[PDB]
């Protein structure tokens, strides 16, 4: 976010030159990024003292909403809105046995939080054509997930949901963020735009071919990038 | 207080007209609450504030 | 059903996009703001994109109104800046062709090329 503004300016004054009809081009203003509610991505005690079959409920719904990047009580995003990394940080109490598991559920909330900076910064006019569209074709990869949340949440206020089940729910959306994630991470690490992030997502689909979980996630993000290419 | 009167708060924060135990104090950012109850709305506050704007 | 938060969730995305489209069309008028309205439409989100499709189809109708009263009769109207010619307000005789219409390079469009707006003119 913070580091983001630079890259935009010098993106866009090198295909300006190139062009020779590029007229009333527009930008959208930083406040639309800057502000926890235009984007996707954003009382509280020890919850160590409570009962066991109390505990199970309270951090699987805590859990939740932190899929998504925002606190839900008792685990809390750590506020940063920047880089291509995000730290959560879980209470120092929990009993054991929920607690593992919780610890193997919590990846997927850095690997929800930098997807969808991602998504928000590359969405502009300053990135090429086809990275535009790469990200507003992984918005709609983060809208599933969004949906699969939904869902969850309304389960688990009915009684019908606990930690294992969350767990069972979530693996393939694990790997669907998992594959995201390190996709977002090396197209804003070597500065890549334009064509550079339609060869990458060409190479992950051939990667792929063991399991079908992702190849097809790969084969749909390709064909949707190379529609204005 | 029991869960109903919050149901009916922010049927109305969908409106934009404030609450009781939910209210706007700050209007850069969005409504602020006044267990399970207070999750939802750090998800469902956003949505006042959206259509505020 | 975590107090209406599934029903919302639908309005949810279209509360985002109406209220990122309100800070994007910030303090402009004409051809400009029809430019912030097609930026929401140059993306590649099918449901961004019917969202705002239907808003330009409003926001243009008074824009292509005073361009089919340019193209067909030769006077054009605005009541504020909102065409993408500056026309001479004084008069000309015989020589009114040479000076009479020049280019207003405000409120051409994004989805109207400058060959458009010149050959219009």
């Amino acid at each position: 976010l913070q580091q983001s503004l630079e890259l935009k300016r010098k993106m866009l004054r090198d295909k300006q030159n190139k062009k020779n009809s590029g007229q009333h081009l527009p930008i959208f203003p930083a406040w639309v990024y800057e502000r926890p509610a235009l984007i996707g991505d954003f009382t509280a005690l020890p919850i160590g003292t409570l009962p066991l079959a109390s505990q199970e409920s309270a951090v699987v719904e805590d859990l939740l909403y932190v899929l998504v990047g925002v606190d839900g009580r008792y685990v809390s995003a750590q506020p940063l809105a920047g880089r291509q990394s995000r730290t959560f940080l879980v209470d120092p109490n929990l009993d054991l046995s929920i607690r593992e598991l919780v610890h193997r559920i919590l990846p997927v909330a850095a690997s929800y939080s930098a997807v969808t900076r991602f998504i928000e910064e590359k969405s502009s006019f300053e990135y090429g054509q086809v990275n535009h569209a790469l990200a507003a074709a992984m918005r709609t990869l983060v809208k599933e997930h969004l949906i699969l949340v939904s869902q969850l949440e309304q389960l688990h206020r009915q009684g019908l949901l606990s930690l294992q089940k969350l767990w069972f729910y979530i693996q393939p959306a694990m790997r669907t963020m998992d594959i995201l994630a390190s996709l977002a991470t090396s197209v804003d690490k070597g500065e890549c735009l334009g064509g550079s992030t339609l060869s990458l997502l060409h190479d992950r689909s051939f990667s792929y071919t063991g399991d079908s979980q992702a190849q097809e996630l790969c084969l749909y993000l390709t064909k949707a990038a190379s529609a204005p290419y | 207080i029991t869960e109903a009167a919050l149901v009916r708060d922010i049927l109305y924060v969908f409106q934009g007209i404030d609450g009781k135990n939910i209210k706007m104090n700050n209007t850069e950012n969005c409504y602020k609450v006044e267990r399970s109850l207070r999750d939802t709305a750090v998800r469902l506050s956003e949505l006042g504030w959206l259509h505020n704007k | 059903l975590r107090r209406l938060l599934v029903w919302t969730y639908d309005p949810k995305i279209r509360l985002k996009t109406l209220a990122a489209l309100v800070d994007h069309c910030q303090g402009r008028k004409g051809g400009e703001l029809a430019s912030a309205v097609h930026a929401y439409t140059k993306t590649g989100d099918p449901y961004m994109r019917s969202l705002v499709q239907h808003i330009l189809s409003l926001v243009s109708h008074p824009v292509l109104s005073f361009l089919y009263r340019w193209i067909y009769d030769g006077e054009l109207e605005d009541t504020y800046h909102e065409f993408f010619v500056a026309s001479d307000p004084t008069v000309k005789t015989d020589r009114l062709w040479h000076d009479k219409y020049t280019l207003r390079k405000s409120m051409i469009p994004s989805f109207m090329t400058m060959d458009q707006s010149r050959k219009v003119l």
